RNA sequence: CCCGUCGCUAGUACCGAUUGAAUGGCUUAGUGAGGCCUCAGGAUCUGCUUAGAGAAGGGGGCAACUCCAUCUCAGAGCGGA
RNA sequence: GAUGAUUCAUAAUAACUUUUCGAAUCGCAUGGCCUUGUGCUGGCGAUGGUUCAUUCAAAUUUCUGCCCUAUCAACUUUCGAUGGUAGGAUAGUGGCCUACCAUGGUUUCAACGGGUAACGGGGAAUAAGGGUUCGAUUCCGGAGAGGGAGCCUGAGAAACG
RNA sequence: UAUCUGGUUGAUCCUGCCAGUAGUCAUAUGCUUGUCUCAAAGAUUAAGCCAUGCAUGUCUAAGUAUAAGCAAUUUAUACAGUGAAACUGCGAAUGGCUCAUUAAAUCAGUUAUCGUUUAUUUGAUAGUUCCUUUACUACAUGGUAUAACUGUGGUAAUUCU
């Protein structure tokens, strides 16, 4: 009631942080950004429970402070910035450079990438309109808006972003034979081919996807990111390539290496 | 559908400005739409004189959301009708159903002409008035 | 007596309780927009004042032992550049750094002299700042400007390529 | 203070609800304008958000359009004479939208010589050339040039002037003008 | 085969003539605090328009007469808060 | 250009405004080029600021779903009850309120009334299967700050440290 | 973990209830009580009443400092280190507590805003104002206050002034 919450409670914080139900009552709330605060990782949590680079919140803010990490090229001393889906992360101390891909686990992954790599990030569109003056702009999924597009690039489709300028790069379109990630739902982590979409007017386009062992599956259009062409992607998958192994198969794996 | 002036207000539609200088056929501007989601603008909208604010084809509203279907149970109030929605509600225990109903007042527009015992299918609206949120798209029975 | 101020205003000897709000006095506000019922005396002199509160507009002749023959001097000087201008009638040239009263204060043997710093004084740094808003401004201009153009041309040769594949249209 | 809310109605069914909650502020309601003519006085309203909204008390003057002429000119307002709504708003020379009030005409009438050469009712060689140009346009109509000639052309608000603090309207034209007209002369 | 009237003891509810006091939701008529919007009101404070009158200093007299004046008396004003 | 769909985005014209905003702000570094003036020029920030988008939200809202009771069968409607037209007010939609008009709206498929030792849900206990009883209480939503009503400030309160 | 048994008769078979039997993040109470881990806890009656104390404040290289504060200098006669007060700016609308009200209300899942407000965050974004536009002027930078302070006081008393 009465204004904005500002806390947030621990068995509230979303699944995939993968905090731990004792340890404190409250979670780290992320702060207003780039992204949703349940398709969102904090800063603290990324240095503290996935890198194991501090002890405690005060030591992430110790490293915070004195300007070493940075995501997305700019500095982001805050402490529960949330770091979202394909937001670069780099570690000028150990020269390192992350990025933010789920596993097929449906987690955000440790995804150590180079250096070369760290200088750009792909963004799903999400309206393309005309702003003042005449001047028409994109929205990626990220927020970002960047003036003067090209005019093919509509909805759904990828833009790659400099990350030094904030300008285009190249772009992927949305048709048939395209490959994707899936962000969000149930198949949150997947990597397959589109083989078509369904119109739906009125709500909640479906497409259908397929992955390199032809296993199918569809998911709503809001939870679908196109990231090239078959064969090549324009980014760097992580371990596992989205391949979604059953338990079955996921315990005879282990038991190979074991 | 024997005067449209009836009112102490002009109605007319708004922002469509008929110039006083010009003398053409096609003798005013009348603004429609196409409400969307396959539904067919009839005629009577297109062509008639009425002019009917809360109209989903001439007037301003947009039909987004629900699309229901009921059967006219009642036309006793002006441009409005109570359609009456009948389900079957399954309780676990006892393994089978009950009939059940709800009755939603809709907004009709004057190209359409019901009468007790049509089949319609409503849109949902904006709140037109306070219990009227659906506005009637096509009428497709007798 | 009871020790309620008098408000200017209120026009009757007896007291009365008014609604007060800030810039206000007899009232300072502990909250943004608190406003609070507080008792207060009327302007019209009565029996029951316990003190009345006098300034003296005019000298008489003879010299009062507690008020006329000493002083208090005024505690700080001015401190903006045309304060100081004007309290020492100083021109715009004057360079009124050298004008800054000191106040030689000792802590011990050590004497220091503490002069004020002063506000809204011209400096080179002030003059930085104002060239540097000035050509941030023609800069972003004139980076739009490239910005649109090229968008503009870019355009044209769709446009262009359109047209001649509309002439492979149409025979 | 006022309240917006419908929790405080009966139901469709005509059931009286239980108060469920005490009046809260997003759903406020606050007094009318009741915009008067003269002597121009403008209240400010602190809305929600910031947001400010200027209740016009009392407003004098108006910016008013002519449709078919494509022109607004500032004109002063000379009173009511009909209201859809309430016949103590025609009375009581209230402002709202929908009034129908008379206007000075005046302006139109310069701006009609000044562009068209010819007065309304009853020298230069750039000026002929071009008010021989737009020749043919300046035959408005009868209705509103025998209001010329009466010097006060009926006017209709299009603003809210509790919301905006402005007051502006357009001239009444056509089948408008003579729906209104045949309002004014009933008896 | 131990209960229908009448009788003893204990308990439990009911009807109570009783014009007895105590609560409370509504409801009839009459008043109605407070803030808020509004019609006025104008303690006070202040900014500029005249310069008639009142102590010293320059351009002609190096002897009443023309510009700044330290400050008021105020009327020939406009405001604003 | 977009959408299933708009009088949409955006652009243009004519005016309006009681005239909004369009940097008199702060810290470090102190370079560059000169006809050498305390000349012109210039880095990394900090705070502010109009509009759009984003995020954190909010306010309304569609469909369906709630315990016992007919020793509750008719309820709502001059004082809004159901709808229409205009206005007003609101951040905005709407009987939300006003003016005029029409006579509607709910109900045995249980309306309306009464009772609840009734905050709702995730859930708990006990169960072969089906169930029955509970949920003030670690999370989510609501409400309240002795009882009522009114308001200031603020983006956000009908706020009770 | 798909289970029953005692009681109507002189005996019998039934209907049928009573009684036993097992559990309870159901309470209470009695008797008894060595150790390790883990843990609820003024809900029910009285959303009854409260002595006392605490629970909301906040400073960076970076808004304002002549504390008649403390320090040591040696850059610096305008300031420049640390730092009370006070002004300004944000915050105090989150959290915590309770469950009185409330029965299509709240709530749950599912929709909508093409029907709206949104501090903050993040990304974009403002050559047009010399308002009568040859200077009527300050743009190498314009005007007032006022706090803290200093001093004089009132009231039995207050976070009064
Ligand atoms: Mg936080
Ligand atoms: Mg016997
Ligand atoms: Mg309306
Ligand atoms: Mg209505
Ligand atoms: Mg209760
Ligand atoms: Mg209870
Ligand atoms: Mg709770
Ligand atoms: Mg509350
Ligand atoms: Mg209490
Ligand atoms: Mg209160
Ligand atoms: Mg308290
Ligand atoms: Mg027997
Ligand atoms: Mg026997
Ligand atoms: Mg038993
Ligand atoms: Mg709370
Ligand atoms: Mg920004």
């Amino acid at each position: 009631a009465r204004g904005p919450k500002k806390h947030l409670k621990r068995l509230a914080a979303p699944h995939h942080w993968l905090l731990d139900k004792l340890s404190g009552c409250y979670a780290p709330r992320p702060s207003a950004g780039p992204h949703k605060l349940r398709e969102s990782l904090p800063l603290i949590v990324f240095l503290r429970n996935r890198l194991k680079y501090a002890l405690n919140g005060r030591e992430v803010k110790a490293i915070l402070m004195q300007r070493h990490v940075k995501v997305d090229g700019k500095v982001r001393t805050d402490t529960t910035y949330p770091a979202g889906f394909m937001d670069v992360i780099t570690l000028d101390a150990t020269n390192e450079n992350f990025r933010l891909v789920y596993d097929v686990k449906g987690r955000f992954a440790v995804h150590r990438i180079t250096d070369e790599e760290a200088s750009y990030k792909l963004g799903k569109v999400k309206k393309v309109q005309l702003g003042k003056k005449g001047v028409p702009y994109v929205v990626t999924h990220d927020g970002r808006t960047i003036r003067y597009p090209d005019p093919n690039i509509k909805v759904n489709d990828t833009v790659k972003i400099d990350l030094a300028s904030g300008k285009i790069t190249d772009f992927i379109k949305f048709d048939a034979g395209k490959l994707v990630y899936v962000t969000g739902g149930r198949n949150l982590g997947r990597i397959g081919t589109i083989v078509h979409k369904e119109r739906h007017d009125g709500g909640f386009d479906l497409v259908h996807i397929k992955d390199s062992l032809d296993n199918t599956f569809v998911t709503r259009l809001n939870n679908v990111f196109v990231i090239g062409e078959q064969g090549k992607p324009y980014i760097s998958l992580p371990k596992g390539k989205g391949i979604k192994l059953s338990i079955a198969e996921e315990r005879d794996r282990r038991r190979a290496q074991q | 559908e024997l005067t449209v002036q009836s009112e102490r207000a002009f109605q007319k539609q708004p922002h469509i400005f008929n110039n006083p200088k010009v003398k053409t056929s096609k003798r005013t501007k009348r603004w429609y739409k196409n409400a969307g989601l396959g539904f067919k603008t009839p005629k009577t909208a297109i062509e008639g004189s009425y002019i009917d604010k809360k109209c989903p084809f001439t007037g301003l509203v947009s039909i987004r959301g629900k699309i229901l279907t009921g059967t006219v149970v009642s036309t006793k109030m002006h441009r409005t009708i109570v359609i009456r929605r009948a389900y079957l509600h399954y309780i676990p225990k006892y393994n089978r159903y009950e009939k059940r109903h709800k009755n939603v007042p809709v907004h009709v527009s004057p190209a359409f002409r019901v009468q007790v015992g049509d089949i319609v299918t409503v849109g949902q609206c904006r709140p037109i008035s306070k219990t009227v949120r659906f506005n009637v798209v096509k009428v497709s029975a007798a | 007596k009871q020790g309620f101020p008098m408000k200017q205003g209120v026009l009757l000897p007896t007291r009365i309780k008014l609604l007060l709000t800030k810039n206000v006095s007899c009232y300072r506000p502990r909250r943004d927009g608190e406003r609070k019922r507080k008792s207060v005396r009327g302007a019209i002199v009565g029996p029951d004042l316990a003190v009345l509160a006098l300034v003296i507009v005019k000298k008489g002749e003879q010299e009062l032992e507690g008020l006329t023959d000493t002083t208090v001097p005024k505690r700080l000087g001015p401190k903006r550049a045309n304060n100081i201008r004007k309290f020492f009638g100083l021109s715009k040239e004057d360079d009124v750094r050298d004008f800054v009263i000191r106040r030689e204060v000792t802590k011990g043997e050590k004497t220091y002299t503490k002069a004020p710093k002063i506000q809204r004084l011209v400096t080179p740094q002030r003059l930085q700042r104002k060239r540097h808003q000035r050509a941030l401004k023609v800069r972003n201009a004139q980076a739009q400007r490239e910005a649109a153009a090229e968008y503009a041309q870019l355009l044209a040769k769709r446009l262009s390529e359109r047209k001649a594949e509309k002439a492979e249209i149409r025979k | 203070g006022i309240s917006r809310d419908s929790r405080h109605k009966r139901s469709a069914t005509g059931a009286k609800r239980a108060q469920f909650r005490k009046k809260r502020k997003f759903e406020l309601g606050r007094q009318p304008a009741n915009t008067k003519i003269g002597a121009k006085r403008i209240h400010s309203v602190r809305t929600r958000g910031g947001n400010k909204k200027y209740r016009a008390l009392r407003i004098e003057t108006g910016n008013f359009s002519w449709a078919s002429e494509g022109i607004s000119k500032k004109t002063r307002i000379a009173g009511v004479v009909y209201h859809p709504s309430n016949n103590e708003l025609v009375r009581t020379n209230t402002l709202t939208k929908a009034a129908i009030v008379q206007i000075d005409a005046t302006p139109f009438r310069q701006w009609f010589e000044a562009h068209y050469g010819q007065t309304l009712g009853k020298k230069s060689k750039n000026a002929e050339r071009k008010w021989a140009a737009r020749a043919a346009s300046a035959k408005i109509e009868s209705s509103v040039e025998s209001q010329f000639s009466a010097g006060r052309l009926y006017a209709c608000i299009s603003s809210r002037p509790g919301q905006s603090g402005r007051c502006d309207g357009y001239i009444l034209e056509g089948e408008e003008l003579a729906f209104y007209l045949r309002r004014l002369t009933a008896k």
